[PDB]
RNA sequence: CGGGUAAACGGCGGGAGUAAUAUGACUCUCUUAAGGUAGCCAAAUGCCUCGUCUUCCAAUUAGAGACGCGCAUGAAUGGA
RNA sequence: GGAAGUCGGCAAAAUAGAUGCGUAAGUUCGCAAGAAGCAUUGGCUCUGAGGGCAACACAAAUUGCCAACUCAGAACUGCUUACGGCGGGGAAUCCAACUGUAUAAUUAAAACAUAGGUUUGU
RNA sequence: AAGUUCACCGAUAUUUCUUCAAUAGAGGAAGCAAAAGUCGUAACAAGGUAGCUGUAGGUGAACCUGCAGCUGGAUCAUUU
RNA sequence: UGCAUGCCGUCCGUGAUUUUUUACUGUGACUAAAGAAGCGUGACUAAAGCAGUCAUGACUUGAAUUAGAAAGCAUGGGAUAACAAAGGAGCUUUUUAAAGGUAUUGGAGAUUAUGGAGCUGUGCGACAAAUGCUUUCUAGGAAUGAAGGAGGGUAGUUCGGGGGAGAACGUACUGGGGCGUCAGAGGUGAAAUUCUUAGACCGCACCAAGACGAACUACAGCGAAGGCAUUCUUCAAGGAUACCUUCCUCAAUCAAGAACCAAAGUGUGGAGAUCGAAGAUGAUUAGAGACCAUUGUAGUCCACACUGCAAACGAUGACACCCAUGAAUUGGGGAUAUCUUGCACGUUUUCUGUUUUCACGCGAAAGCUUUGAGGUUACAGUCUCAGGGGGGAGUACG
RNA sequence: UGCUGUUGCUGUUAAAGGGUUCGUAGUUGAACUGUGGGCUG
């Protein structure tokens, strides 16, 4: 059975700290504890150790970035921009 | 393009009629109970009561007159109503604390004529017909 | 989509008759449509007609002689006992002196006068006068 | 396309009344059957097999030359596709759209078209299960 | 000397008089940097004061709910 | 007899373990909640359930040996209600969101802190 | 025969919960029917700022203002 | 108490072998009175009643008959339909020879061979076969058709302000400096708030930032609706057309349930040029809180998450059939004059879309009209949503 | 009283088509197996 109607992980806080702060923190908490996709391996294997550090469960890879998710939206834009500018250079 | 027509479509037609009968104002009134509770008569044609006082009601425009009425408290449920007293004179026959028999005014609870908000009429006082006294075919008892 | 082939054909014939046309093309055809037309032909309400084969549901070309006033189908096909002929006659026929109600019975497709003589009931298909 | 959308087009082929070979076609029926099976082994689907025979091979309406239809011939020889041909193409279209939508999450027109295609798959799979052309638990993703 | 700034320190009257038994929608005047807005109240903030009405008791300077002529309520000096 | 005492229920009394049933308004949906409330419990003699390892053909679906405690049901029999230990409950107003800190030796709070909000310099 | 003890059927009383129907209340709102005092003129003519719909803010009062829409417009029409 | 006994089609019971209902319709059976219908009858008539009529009694007196929902019972008829099954490669007969392995013998109980019959493996005779073995290269040729219903395929690598992503252009509004000049500029019906010798307005070339994409632009195109307009690259779609490709009823329309949906509004991060709810300051005015002028906050723009309302309108639900004439126009295809050097154009047909000139007819009229608001008292193609005098009121309670 | 409409109502402007689609129960659903013949009046 479901055990909760919409509190999820934040059920550990009981009735403390207010509804909107709890709802805002829950979104980042779920992402921080999820398994993310490793493009080197081809499987869902990246876990966060400390803020900004992501380690693969099977292969020995460690990656930097994000603090609550593996990749931030600004970084993808930066990647495409860098690749296109380098394509112009070469 | 307004109704279904299939040979095995009786259930749809039955349900459609049942819901649309409620839109009939007359049909709904006879099949609900709100009107019966509202009616000072408990669904009867006549009722008896005690006269509280004599009042005059102004006729609605463009007519101009003072229509003679009384206010009555019914014996069956202690409700208070206003009843019109017809015919020339006929107010002297009615005294305070007299028992009267009240009837409808002919439009099934709707108001009648230029009398505002009056839907009842006096037909008997002290167990003697009011019209009989007016024609002098009987004498007021006691 | 098209639900009744017979209703489509009878509506087409009635319109062409109202517009004063001499020939009318009917598509698609079926066995029920052909039998209905033959009842009309026997009583002199239409002329000859031709059935064309095309390896599908065929087509019919009908010759009109101006004597038809209206033809139409009845949907759904209500059951009619031998005691219900009078009721149907008074409801959908202009008078009791002319016009026919067409039925399908166990003995075949026929008009109400023939059906009554043989003491059989059935289902109503249409009418003409 | 009338099941979904507002199209009312009427464009198709019209089969002839005379169902006899044109009498200049000297291919025997048994050669045509072997000719159909060879094209299947190459990897072509039955609808493409008919067009190859029609275009450069002189055979219009295989059914008129050999009394059988193309899918019936393949079924006899064990070369029929596992999933019916029209269902295979619809599933392939849905996969390509779903791959596109993960990169482009704001393409709301494509999301609308995906709902139409997925409804069509469920309607088509419902029919094939009833006529026993699919296992009773096929369950599209 | 000129500009800017109140989630800077702070301020938010001097007031009057008119109008449909009442009353004031209505009008006139005096006057400021500006003239208390949304809310809330005899409140841990009301002098008069044990204010006035309802409820709670046999009987309540106490309690609660209402009202507002608020000595001296009121918006990050944060209001509800 | 039951708060009449007193500024004031101060002090004292009172509730009480375990198991089954049952549980309101309000609400940030997590709670409120042990809400409130009703019932059972001893002793004795029995019964059932819950295990271990040893001996292409499908009731080794059976023979033997042995441990450790818990739960459930029944008959009979008894109370002077009887160690210790162990929440009293309900309806509302004011203040502070909450856990925390804090005048060693008269003040533990409504004070301080807090997460959250805003402004300034660079 | 009176009488003793146990099981079962079980009236009645009290207490607790559930449902249905009626009922008082300081104070606060709405509608209608009047009579006709008071203040203005939003609508109908381009009604004197074209009108109306949805939404947001303001305001003694009809209402005013911003954004998008409609003609039920005051135009069926002008680089052929 | 033998007193006795003799001088081919059917009937009935039981086993083996294999299959058609339901529904509609015609008869028939079984179905309390009273009540309704009605056969007879001069209770003086009638509402009634079932009685009475006529010459040691008769009328072998009378009191007839019918209809009553639906469901249940028997039977006969096969047109319109329903249910169930299937989804087409899970698809020979006969006649003789041989080998192997209960019932009658008097009845009752045991043991026993011989045979019947099926189970099979050998030869032989005769006749069929809906698909040619004297065959093809050794089970693989016997199946309604292909809907001017649905789905899918291939092609012009067709068509379009359809959708998403990324780079780059264009003037203009605002601002800023750089070069000049000097007395006002702005705004209005008329003015004033406002800017200006600390150089405004005006002029030239630039720089920054944010929006937007003029003229071409139309009773034109695309989209389910809301909506969509610079160029280039890129991703997945959509329609129409062409087809002697494939498939074979897979469909139409809807409670429940689901997705999208202008503007305004809400939350969290950006942005902030223009315009501008609230507010401020000038004017009009008896008053003016408005209309007008100068400003100005939220907003207007982007990303992610909500909201689900509009005169969300063609005030016209979806699918299908018939229907008068001439134009025009967008896309594709078929047949046979002009121009540039494959394109455009000319004439005539065709499929799809999109419009304009009181068609018959309809309507209270205004008006609608192949594109219906037509084909309806001569009233039946299919499904579905809503209404029942005006208010109270889309309000109260849940 | 065809002002409850199965027979038999209305829905451009009088009251009334849901903003647009998808979709399940439900309702509705194309054609085909099919002229018996011969002799008398
Ligand atoms: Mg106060
Ligand atoms: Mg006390
Ligand atoms: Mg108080
Ligand atoms: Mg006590
Ligand atoms: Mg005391
Ligand atoms: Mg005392
Ligand atoms: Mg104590
Ligand atoms: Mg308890
Ligand atoms: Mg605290
Ligand atoms: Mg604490
Ligand atoms: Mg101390
Ligand atoms: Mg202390
Ligand atoms: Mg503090
Ligand atoms: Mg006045
Ligand atoms: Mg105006
Ligand atoms: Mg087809
Ligand atoms: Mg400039
Ligand atoms: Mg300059
Ligand atoms: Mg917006
Ligand atoms: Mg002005
Ligand atoms: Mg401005
Ligand atoms: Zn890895």
């Amino acid at each position: 059975a479901k055990r909760t109607v919409k509190m999820g992980v934040m059920g550990r806080y009981g009735t403390r700290y207010g509804a909107n702060p709890r709802k805002r923190a829950k979104k980042l908490e779920v992402s921080q504890h999820a398994k993310h996709f490793c493009s080197f391996c081809g499987k869902f294997a990246f876990r966060r150790k400390a803020v900004g550090i992501w380690r693969c469960d099977g292969c020995s890879k460690t990656v930097a970035g994000g603090a609550y998710t593996l990749s931030t939206p600004n970084n993808s834009t930066v990647r495409s921009t860098v690749r296109r500018l380098r394509e112009l250079a070469k | 393009m307004t109704k279904t027509n299939g040979q095995n479509a009786a259930r749809k037609l039955v349900r459609l009629r049942c819901r649309n009968r409620w839109a009939d104002k007359g049909w709904k009134r006879a099949h609900t109970f709100s009107a019966r509770k509202a009616n000072p008569f408990g669904g009867s044609s006549h009722a008896k009561g005690i006269v509280l006082e004599k009042i005059g009601v102004g006729a609605k425009q463009p007519n101009s007159a003072i229509r003679k009425c009384v206010r009555v408290q019914l014996i069956k449920n202690d409700k208070k109503i206003i009843a019109f007293v017809p015919n020339d004179g006929c107010l002297h026959f009615i005294e305070e604390n007299d028992e009267v028999l009240v009837s409808g005014f002919g439009r099934s609870g709707h108001a009648v004529g230029d009398i505002p908000g009056v839907r009842f009429k006096i037909v008997k006082v002290s167990n003697v017909g009011l019209y009989a006294l007016y024609r002098q075919k009987k004498e007021k008892p006691r | 989509t098209m639900m009744s082939v017979l209703a489509n054909a009878l509506r087409t014939i009635a319109s062409a008759e109202r517009r004063g046309k001499r020939q009318v093309l009917i598509r698609p055809s079926s066995k029920v449509v052909v039998k209905f037309l033959q009842v009309m032909q026997k009583h002199g309400y239409i002329g000859e007609f031709e059935i064309i084969d095309d390896h599908r549901a065929g087509k019919i070309v009908v010759n009109l002689n101006g004597r038809l006033n209206k033809c139409g189908a009845i949907c759904p096909r209500f059951d009619c006992a031998t005691t219900d002929y009078e009721k149907w006659m008074k409801n959908i026929l202009p008078s009791r002196q002319f016009g026919f109600v067409v039925l399908t019975t166990s003995l075949g497709i026929m008009d109400h006068e023939e059906a009554r003589s043989r003491n059989t009931g059935g289902k109503v298909l249409g009418f003409f006068y | 396309v009338r099941m979904h959308g507002n199209g009312r087009g009427k464009a198709s082929s019209a089969l002839p009344y005379r169902r006899t070979p044109p009498a200049w076609l000297k291919i025997a029926s048994r050669n045509v059957v072997k000719m159909v099976c060879k094209s299947s082994r190459k990897g072509m689907m039955p609808s493409q097999i008919g067009m190859e025979l029609r275009d450069s091979m002189g055979i219009a309406q295989v059914k008129n030359v050999t009394g059988r239809k193309i899918l019936r011939i393949l079924k006899h020889n064990g070369l029929a596709p596992e999933i019916p041909e029209d269902l295979y193409f619809l599933v392939k279209r849905a996969t390509q759209m779903r791959k596109h939508l993960e990169r482009h999450t704001t393409d709301r027109d494509t999301k609308y078209r995906l709902i139409l295609v997925e409804s069509r798959i469920h309607r088509l799979a419902r029919y094939y299960k009833r006529v026993k052309q699919l296992p009773p638990t096929w369950k599209y993703e």
